[PDB]
RNA sequence: UUGGCGGAAAGGCCUUGGGUGCUUGCUGGCGAAUUGCAAUGUCAUUUUGCGUGGGGAUAAAUCAUUUGUAUACGACUUAGA
RNA sequence: GCCCUGAAAAUGGAUGGCGCUCAAGCGUGUUACCUAUACUCUACCGUCAGGGUUGAUAUGAUGCCCUGACGAGUAGGCAGGCGUGGAGGUCAGUGACGAAGCCUAGACCGUAAGGUCGGGUCGAACGGCCUCUAGUGCAGAUCUUGGUGGUAGUAGCAAAUA
RNA sequence: GGAAUACUGCCAGCUGGGACUGAGGACUGCGACGUAAGUCAAGGAUGCUGGCAUAAUGGUUAUAUGCCGCCCGUCUUGAAACACGGACCAAGGAGUCUAACGUCUAUGCGAGUGUUUGGGUGUAAAACCCAUACGCGUAAUGAAAGUGAACGUAGGUUGGGG
RNA sequence: AUAUUGGCGAGAGACCGAUAGCGAACAAGUACAGUGAUGGAAAGAUGAAAAGAACUUUGAAAAGAGAGUGAAAAAGUACGUGAAAUUGUUGAAAGGGAAGGGCAUUUGAUCAGAC
């Protein structure tokens, strides 16, 4: 349903949790660079956790691409959906989390007419089911 | 690894584009940057570097400093380009005719040059007449005359000017400025 | 807008590929293989059986008989690398072989609606054979079999399957 | 099935005698395909639950009660149809 | 030269251990072999440098494209970014057909700051973008206030006769 | 007297096996083989064929196994320390505002410049308009009384972009 | 014409939004402590409306179970939403002197893309 594109290699798939985020509960899982002077993470000792850094950068050809080979462009309503009409082999409409069950059947039904990939096709609309 | 014989990734000291957001200014660049490419004309390169400068390095060029340069032998009919502002001077009297293309003219300065039967041109009307920059005299203002630099390299026996708020005889005229009190500088 | 509409979008035109320089040359077989040589099938259904090498097909495969009336292996295709060639030999001279090409061995076209419907529902749906193949199997064999009765023990040999015993170190054994 | 031998952890090793299947020692007649050009292309041995059919046997322990050769408490040691 | 005597320290004990005696010891020599984030080659990320191109000819000129080199880092400097309370503008933006909040070893995007969808709960308001403004981001301060554990069904509940 | 072989070196000599990679995306170039049209291993992978389409590959997650991995913050030449703080969790929590100034950048005007003390007006703390002053600048130098910047095309010499 | 953190009366705000903002959004200079001078808190939110659970049954009774009100009782005067520590039950997993992490795969669980 997309342009051909090179094969996508993520090149690092672990999530980079913060050091000690597991041990203490007060320490959240979002990444943070250890700034400490003694730190064994900051100093990169063998067998400690990886740090994020620009070398893990993703290929510019495939960046922001979903597995389907699409970019996902967030869509709040029917008149938004119609900005994508040309790029239908490129961008794939996502429907904004807060849209009502009633307006979604109208988005979906109108995006079927345009041949646009919808990435969350079963919303509250299968919740009518 | 390598032995580096010089600092790595070190970016050239030079302004690659005007730090101003003036739309019209960036247009001018768009013009000359294209000329610097597609003609040889060392002149155009000079102008492009000129557009980029900070205001401190585009000091005003007087009208009288233009008059002076037109009196250089064989220069009469050359058109004088100033990237920066041209300003008025009340001190000269009899002013030549010619043409002056600049970034900016103050009102008096413009009235001075047109009343002499001359002409005031912008940088682009300058490129239409002289794409190569044929027969043109580039001028620069006296950028070391700027006040601030009286203070530079301040130090003993340097003959430079102390940074100071207010001047009278009670301010830094006493000990170390004359041999009667201590030493002299 | 849920999300601000982007300033570019790329062009959906899919570019053609560059003119590639690769020519398909004739495949060159290793020295050991010559028509009439006896082969040892190293995998597949008939893996382990010893068989007789007839022709070299266009698709780089090997035409094979074995022949069927002996060890029960039919005419067939075999990939050249899945074989061990022995040093022993039979004359393939009096054998036709000029008929069989890649098209001859073409599988019947499989339908995506029928191979789901007839395979899942009927697991007792039974195989059959084209009357042709079974006759052109005969022809090959009557020339081959007549040749296999020349040398002593050969007939027993082909029927008997091959395998490695203890102490057998394949980097040694000559075949 | 007849006997023997094996206590080092013997749980196996020989032997008599008949019954029964195979026998490529040799000579034959049939069958094999399509698993489509390879995909381990599954065969082994461990427990445990139910199921059919037969042989087999038909108890204890703890608490509670109780002794004091015992005992912080459990534990130990006794007695009770 | 090797080996032995010379040669004695406190918990049990250290060629790292096991153990090795034409060695698995010492001296020497010859090859084969194992292995680093080093070197070579290729891919991708970023930075810097040098360079090409809107000439009429759709959607970024701070853009697209080409070639090369490089990449450790505390104190520290600069740059591009993500996040929060409010403000001007704008999507005639989202919303009782469920807004925000919380929950989720369910999914996707980003090197990451974080962003996005799905499900459950819930019941009234809230977001994207261009800009403005700050009482704007927490793991620590014997930090401050509130809440709750382990300790632990433990220490204990034994003066004054019953 | 006549050769051979080893050793060291060269071949723009010939051939078999093996593993990893397949970036790029019309054509432009350098070549090669050719009598010729053309073909090619010559500025980066294509051709043939099979199974499955369905939890199979891949993702996440729990776990096992090999190998590695001391507890964070901090002062310190040196911290896993038998140095200090830290039981646990939530909310709060620390380079701010102002007067005067320096360098730099941006914008306005430019020998001038600054409306907003005050006056006028107003859709009313906004916005719009303005007189005279005053500040800083256009002249220095002396403790001061005091004097006050063209012999020359505002000079000569050496470089110096254009 | 100038002053004005007091008193009375009005009008506002790029201010705070219940650990903030005055100490005090509530019976706050209250309760409470101290001989005294003084010191000085915590504490807002059921629902549109109490419609605040008649009646049956079990228990000595609080209550429980039904019943009913209500859009909702996953709003029951312990009351909007209801996080975390911490805790109970069920489920899944592992466990020879800690647990936790990194690299890689097996086993189990689980899930997107697919067209
Ligand atoms: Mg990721
Ligand atoms: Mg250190
Ligand atoms: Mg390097
Ligand atoms: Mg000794
Ligand atoms: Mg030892
Ligand atoms: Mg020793
Ligand atoms: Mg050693
Ligand atoms: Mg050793
Ligand atoms: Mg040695
Ligand atoms: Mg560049
Ligand atoms: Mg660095
Ligand atoms: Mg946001
Ligand atoms: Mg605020
Ligand atoms: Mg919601
Ligand atoms: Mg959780
Ligand atoms: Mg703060
Ligand atoms: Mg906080
Ligand atoms: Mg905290
Ligand atoms: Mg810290
Ligand atoms: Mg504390
Ligand atoms: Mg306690
Ligand atoms: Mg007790
Ligand atoms: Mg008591
Ligand atoms: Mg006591
Ligand atoms: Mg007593
Ligand atoms: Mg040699
Ligand atoms: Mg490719
Ligand atoms: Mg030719
Ligand atoms: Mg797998
Ligand atoms: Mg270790
Ligand atoms: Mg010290
Ligand atoms: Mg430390
Ligand atoms: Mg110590
Ligand atoms: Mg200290
Ligand atoms: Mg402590
Ligand atoms: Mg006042
Ligand atoms: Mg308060
Ligand atoms: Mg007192
Ligand atoms: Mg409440
Ligand atoms: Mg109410
Ligand atoms: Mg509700
Ligand atoms: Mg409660
Ligand atoms: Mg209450
Ligand atoms: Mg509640
Ligand atoms: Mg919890």
């Amino acid at each position: 349903a997309s342009l051909p594109h090179p094969k996508i290699v993520k090149k690092h798939t672990k999530k980079f949790k913060r050091h000690h985020s597991d041990r203490y509960h007060r320490v959240a899982e979002n990444w943070r660079k250890q700034k400490g002077i003694d730190s064994v993470v900051r100093r990169r000792f063998r067998g400690n956790i990886s740090q994020p850094k620009i070398g893990y950068g993703s290929n510019k050809k495939t960046k922001f691409l979903s597995p389907s080979g699409h970019k996902t462009f967030l869509v709040a309503n029917v008149k938004d959906l119609e900005t994508l009409t040309m790029h239908t082999k490129t961008y794939a409409a996502e429907i904004a989390h807060n849209i009502s069950a009633k307006n979604r059947v109208v988005i979906l039904a109108r995006a079927k007419a345009l041949g646009i990939k919808v990435t969350n096709p079963k919303g509250r609309l299968a919740l009518e089911a | 690894g390598i032995d580096h014989t010089s600092k790595q990734h070190k970016r050239s000291g030079h302004r690659t584009a005007p730090k101003s957001d003036n739309v019209y200014l960036k247009l001018l660049v768009k013009l000359y940057t294209f000329l610097a490419r597609r003609t040889d004309a060392p002149f155009n390169k000079v102008v492009l570097k000129a557009l980029f400068l900070s205001k401190i390095n585009r000091p005003p060029v007087s009208v009288s400093r233009i008059a002076r340069a037109l009196k250089q032998e064989g220069a009469a009919n050359k058109t004088v380009v100033v990237v920066g502002t041209v300003t008025d001077d009340a001190r000269i009297f009899e002013f030549p005719k010619t043409t002056v293309a600049a970034l900016r003219f103050t009102a008096g300065a413009r009235a001075k040059i047109v009343k002499a039967g001359g002409e005031c041109i912008t940088l682009d009307q300058l490129a239409v007449r002289a794409p190569k920059g044929q027969n043109t005299l580039i001028l620069r203002g006296p950028r070391n005359s700027r006040e601030a630099v009286r203070h530079f390299g301040m130090g003993p026996h340097k003959g430079k000017a102390p940074r100071i708020l207010s001047t009278g005889r009670k301010f830094e005229r006493a000990r170390g400025r004359r041999r009667s009190k201590g030493f002299k500088v | 807008s849920a999300q601000k509409a982007p300033k570019w979008y790329p062009s959906e035109d899919v570019a053609a590929l560059k003119k590639t320089r690769k020519a398909a040359r004739p495949q060159k077989l290793r020295a050991s293989l010559v028509p009439g040589t006896v082969l040892i099938l190293l995998a597949g259904r008939f893996r382990g059986k010893r068989v007789v090498y007839l022709k070299h097909l266009e698709d780089n495969t090997l035409l094979i008989s074995g022949p069927f009336k002996v060890n029960g292996v039919p005419l067939r295709r075999v990939n050249a690398r899945y074989v061990i060639a022995t040093s022993t030999k039979v004359s393939v001279e009096g054998v036709n072989v000029e008929k069989f090409n890649v098209e001859y061995f073409a599988k019947e076209x499989x339908x995506x609606x029928x191979x789901x419907x007839x395979x899942x529902x009927x697991x007792x749906x039974x195989k059959e054979i084209k009357a042709e193949r079974v006759e052109d199997q005969k022809v090959v064999d009557k020339a081959l079999i007549a040749e296999i009765k020349k040398t002593p023990l050969l007939k027993q040999y082909l029927s008997a399957s091959f395998s490695l015993k203890n102490g057998d170190k394949p980097h040694m054994l000559k075949f």
